[PDB]
RNA sequence: AAACUUUCAACAACGGAUCUCUUGGUUCUCGCAUCGAUGAAGAACGCAGCGAAAUGCGAUACGUAAUGUGAAUUGCAGAAUUCCGUGAAUCAUCGAAUCUUUGAACGCACAUUGCGCCCCUUGGUAUUCCAGGGGGCAUGCCUGUUUGAGCGUCAUU
RNA sequence: CGUGGAGGUCAGUGACGAAGCCUAGACCGUAAGGUCGGGUCGAACGGCCUCUAGUGCAGAUCUUGGUGGUAGUAGCA
RNA sequence: AUGGUGAA
RNA sequence: AUAUUGGCGAGAGACCGAUAGCGAACAAGUACAGUGAUGGAAAGAUGAAAAGAACUUUGAAAAGAGAGUGAAAAAGUACGU
RNA sequence: GUUUGACCUCAAAUCAGGUAGGAGUACCCGCUGAACUUAAGCAUAUCAAUAAGCGGAGGAAAAGAAACCAACCGGGAUUGCCUUAGUAACGGCGAGUGAAGCGGCAAAAGCUCAAAUUUGAAAUCUGGUACCUUCGGUGCCCGAGUUGUAAUUUGGAGAGGGCAACUUUGGGGCCGUUCCUUGUCUAUGUUCCUUGGAACAGGACGUCAUAGAGGGUGAGAAUCCCGUGUGGCGAGGAGUGCG
């Protein structure tokens, strides 16, 4: 009982808009019914079936969204890694790992060598 | 949360009392005008006691216990070193048995060496009496030729009849089991066989469990289909083990408390 | 003995772990060995428990009755054998909440992973 | 008011710290060569010490340079003095004895 | 504390980390011969010891060749550009080997290189060439 | 003598001591660094077939998707599941979602569930207007960008 | 002499009833207390050689909890 | 005394 | 290398054992009191399994009486001793 | 040219990209700062370079590569511990206050600017935009920037050249190891008897042990279940440590 995800993927934006017009009626119309019966076990499918749905519809905007910002610099705040404040602050592995043009002619002359000592 | 719970479940059998019997109230207003629907509720509705409950020869009668045809004789001795409360116990059953002779037993004599006298003396049953402490505890009737061999215990015995010198006319209950009809063709046998109608006294031998009540009465008839009866004689309950089948060499039932597991079956 | 540091062998913290495990942990928990003939045809001591398998009560007042299970009640971490009940006083029937350790599998209930949690443990069906 | 019950507890703290040294810096001593120092004060001048680092004279008379004596594992400090002419014998002796031990692996 | 009774309270768990045992058994990392040669039923001075090679050299607070020559083993075991190769068989096919007059010049030798620095080159070069 | 008062004993009451337990506390040690304008900590309003706190969650509301496990959940009622499989579960994991009213609180405001503005807009011919859906409009400061202003300075056959 | 816990020991005791609780019950110790019988109970506990301490109560207009006399009294406007 | 809450 | 009564996650104790131990082992910073800043408790244990006493009967209800389950109700949601 | 054009300055915008507030607060860094109390009343000594308040950080912070300590056959960044030591020293010499160098150890690591010209070529960077193997690279355009952005140098010196028939040499993937997270497999009685409701107890008879830690199961279970012990098979990530 109720849809499921894997078959709702390869609809397309019309066929799960009309899905959803008729889930969101059917779960009105069982409200109106809710009074008439003292238990009723299809309005807790339904509602799981709205929420099903819906995941799959903002799912198909936000992949849209991606694609249409293909590897470009700056895409919106809503798509970027949520990680922390401090670790979206806080020098990348480039800004931390870059190092003055001096220091790198000292590592390539005089690198930390590697030895051992008895024989 | 004895807090929460203390509250819920004394609302709860509140509630459950008043609408239990609102119910019957309702239950009683119809069962006026119409006898014939409380009839139906007895019928369905049944009380279900343990007793409802209960999870379910001719050569004989004389080759192993005594008939009509003499007077039996029975041997009454005590477990050595006994005190007063045996003898006090031995002086009930110097009344309540037919012919009684009360032996004092002075060590030795093992067991084989007392059926040897009681042959030449010519006994029908042994009776003992003995004494862990103070109080009387085991009794064990024994049939002298053959060997049919009874163990009981007392756990009662209580201290206004005053009898006469009349005998007892015998009365037994509820022995449907057929080691039940054993022990009551003991008790058949070792009492007296003469019941004389008038100085109408009665000894029962009332069995509705594995517990066996003797007690004496009084019987008054009034001609209104009821009779009066006043206590008398001695209280008193037993239980039977062991039926030992040869003097005291085999066995037959020997109580063990793996029985009362099954709180029925009574043997 | 404890050698690992991983590992805690206090009461406390042991008795909590058990008592606040979730459902899949209970399944775990809730293991029965197999009969000496399911032994030798299997090759494996114990399974977890499910439904639609038979089973033979070892060790209780039910000894050695058998039956099918009704159910996995997880959370009072007992089974519930079909045709082990105790009847109430009204003529009802309730069953007896047994123990999955007391228990002996005589039946197992074969699955597709049920043959792959057999043949995991070095099994040979 | 502190206690220190922890004595037991940061000695294998410290182990545990040298063995993780010793995983990283898998052939080399974990320690680099320190230079042996006489002690100031008229106290304790009998006593011979390890000193922090050994000198750019004491490095140069050893037959290596100074920038490369750090890669070596060669403690160099810059402001210690070579006044002294037996502990000047007695560092440079030292480091290449030092230099007869080491096994340099190549960079290929 | 007020923090942790919500975290044992709650049913969302405790981000649990079992990371003793990692901190005592340390797996060496840098050396191929030593991650072959190294005990780790013993400690680290122990291991060095068994080895050969020295775990402290300065004299230690307190009290106390198999592998050394596989070391000794893998201890057993640069061109010039276009242009400089094309500039230096300009400069030899007009002068020689007469380095003084190949400095004073002017066209080929545009940068005023010395005689050292001109002769060097033209040594590599002949050994790449003639 | 009974009753009455007192003393003792027996059996009931009252009370929760003692004993035993313990998903709790306290202290010590070890390891790690992990909140917030992408809107936190906190407050409020709600949400389950039947719920007080707690716990979970936000009109996708004691959850949705994903991954693993493999067949329950269970206080009660009631649905289910093809159970040789895209799959039961108040299961575990958790990376994708939604995320009400607020709160550093951020359109203007005071304590108004008022007072608005612009963009995108599906519908009621919508050229008038009417309604719905959705995202924005706080302050300071930095790097820019841009339309400017400034007898502020200079150039000008 | 006694109490909570620790090390050691008694291959100690213990659902055939540990601990506790009573008891017009018995014995020992000058005593602190110890031991035993009977009754009630339901799961751990004790002696011995040592260790350790939040260790022994009649009082503090003691703290907490419980229960009396006052009293079926003053009282319910 | 420090810091805060209330106030004919 | 050092500090650390917070946080995150462990491992422990010659510690306390429900008037103790954190105020809080439980609908606890809850109930509640204070205009407010704030102050702030009480309260753990039935059994192995609810088998939580069906059913008859006494009463408008409140509780009883027969009867039964259980090893024990001499364990009854007023529930171990 | 009574136009126009350079700059500098002040503006602007619901433009583009950002960022700061608040919570927590044991530790740390700053700022501010009482009184009860001690010597006899109290101005210092004394509570106290405290508590409260205020501001600011982090996994630690702070400190730190000498304008240092010393007086020696000199040491050699800083931090902490032991000791120096209850010493020097101060204190109506009294309540008392209270270091430091040396020595032993823990841990060890050093460097970057400003400074005289790249002047035979601003060699530098931001941003926008187009692609690419996207914690970024490249082309192109724009701006910053000569009121100085790069390379070279920091006293240990250093630079300019010349001589050595001097010596050394980048970077990117791939599969492993390693680190983190996570999954999975791995021994042996439910053998008899007694007692009890129940066996996990007593007794008899055996096995396993690199597993007789612990917890559960109707009472004290190595051998019933989960684990524990020794190993093995993986999955998903991190990564410059190296193979």
């Amino acid at each position: 009982a109720g849809v499921k995800a894997y078959e709702l993927r390869t609809k397309s934006k019309e066929q799960l808009a009309s899905q959803l017009v008729d889930l969101k009626k059917e779960l009105a119309e069982l409200k109106v019914q809710k009074l008439s019966r003292p238990s009723l076990p299809k309005i807790k499918t339904v509602r799981k079936s709205i929420a099903c749905v819906l995941t799959v519809i903002n799912e198909q905007q936000r992949e849209a969204v991606r694609q249409l910002y293909k590897g470009k610099k700056y895409q919106p705040k809503d798509l970027r890694a949520k990680k922390t404040r401090a670790l979206r602050r806080a020098l990348t592995k480039f800004e931390a790992s870059q190092v003055t043009e001096k220091q790198r002619k000292k590592q390539i002359a005089f690198p930390q060598r590697k030895y051992a000592i008895k024989a | 949360n004895k807090l929460k719970r203390q509250e819920i479940f004394a609302d709860i059998k509140h509630e459950k009392n008043k609408e239990r019997h609102t119910m019957r109230r309702k239950r009683a207003k119809e069962e006026r005008e119409n006898p014939e629907l409380r009839e139906q509720r007895l019928k369905e509705n049944v009380t279900q006691t343990i007793e409802n409950t209960r999870v379910y020869e001719d050569d004989l009668m004389r080759y192993f216990n005594s008939n009509s045809n003499e007077p039996p004789k029975i041997f009454l001795t005590t477990n050595v070193n006994a005190k007063k409360s045996a003898y006090e116990f031995a002086n009930i059953l110097i009344e309540i048995l037919p012919n009684v002779t009360f032996v004092k037993r002075k060590f030795g004599y093992k067991l084989k060496e007392i059926s040897d006298i009681c042959i030449k003396r010519n006994f029908t049953d042994i009776v003992i009496i003995n004494e862990d402490k103070k109080k009387v505890t085991g009794l064990t009737f024994i049939h002298l030729p053959e060997g049919p061999t009874f163990y009981f215990k007392l756990s009662s015995f209580v201290e206004h009849g005053r009898p006469t010198s009349h005998i007892p006319e015998l009365i037994l209950n509820n022995f449907q089991t057929r080691l039940g009809q054993t022990v009551g063709r003991l008790f058949q046998s070792i009492l007296p066989q003469n019941p004389d109608i008038e100085g109408r006294q009665v000894i029962t031998l009332h069995n509705q469990r594995d517990y066996i009540f003797f007690r004496r009465h009084r019987y008054v008839f009034k001609d209104n289909e009821r009779v009066g009866l006043q206590e008398l004689g001695p209280q008193f309950t037993l239980k039977l083990k062991r039926l030992q089948r040869g003097i005291k060499e085999e066995t037959e039932w020997e109580h063990k408390p793996e029985m009362d597991k099954e709180k029925k079956k009574f043997y | 003995a404890k050698q690992s540091l991983d590992v805690s062998s206090d009461r406390r913290k042991a008795r909590k772990a058990y008592f606040t495990a979730p459902s899949s942990q209970r399944r775990v928990l809730l293991s029965a060995p197999l009969s000496k003939e399911l032994r030798a045809q299997y090759g494996i001591k114990a399974l977890p428990i499910r439904r639609d398998d038979e089973v033979l009560v070892v060790r209780g007042s039910k000894k050695g009755q058998e039956g099918k299970i009704s159910s996995v009640y997880r959370l009072k971490f007992a089974v519930q054998v079909d045709k082990v009940t105790k009847e109430k006083v009204n003529g009802a029937s309730v069953p007896i909440n047994l123990h999955p350790s007391k228990l002996v599998i005589t039946k197992l209930h074969l699955d597709k992973d049920r043959k792959a949690l057999i043949q995991r443990k070095g099994g040979k069906l | 008011v502190k206690v220190h019950f922890d004595q037991a507890g940061k000695k294998v703290s410290r182990r545990n710290a040298r063995a993780t040294r010793a995983a990283k810096i898998a052939p080399r001593p974990l320690d680099l060569l320190r230079p042996v120092v006489r002690a100031p004060t008229v106290k304790y001048n009998r006593k011979v010490r390890a000193g922090r680092g050994f000198t750019l004279a004491e490095v140069k008379a050893a037959g290596l340079t100074a920038a490369y004596a750090r890669t070596i594992g060669i403690a160099v400090d810059h402001r210690r003095q070579n006044r002294n002419q037996e502990i000047f014998d007695a560092n440079v002796q030292r480091l290449k004895e030092y230099q007869s031990k080491i096994i340099v692996f190549p960079r290929n | 504390s007020v923090r942790k009774r919500k975290m044992n309270r709650s049913s969302v768990g405790k981000a649990t980390r079992r990371n003793k045992d990692k901190q005592r058994k340390i797996n060496i990392q840098s050396n191929p011969i030593i991650a072959a040669n190294w005990d780790y039923s013993l400690t680290m001075a122990q291991n060095y010891k068994k080895l050969g090679l020295r775990a402290k050299l300065q004299t230690p607070a307190g009290g106390k060749e198999t592998e050394v020559v596989k070391k000794l083993e893998e201890l057993a075991s640069r061109s010039q550009s276009e242009r400089e190769e094309e500039w230096l068989e300009k400069l030899y096919k007009k002068h020689g080997d007469d380095y003084k007059k190949m400095f004073f010049d002017k066209k080929l030798n545009i940068y005023q290189q010395s005689e050292g620095d001109l002769k060097r080159r033209l040594l590599r070069w002949k050994k790449r060439n003639g």
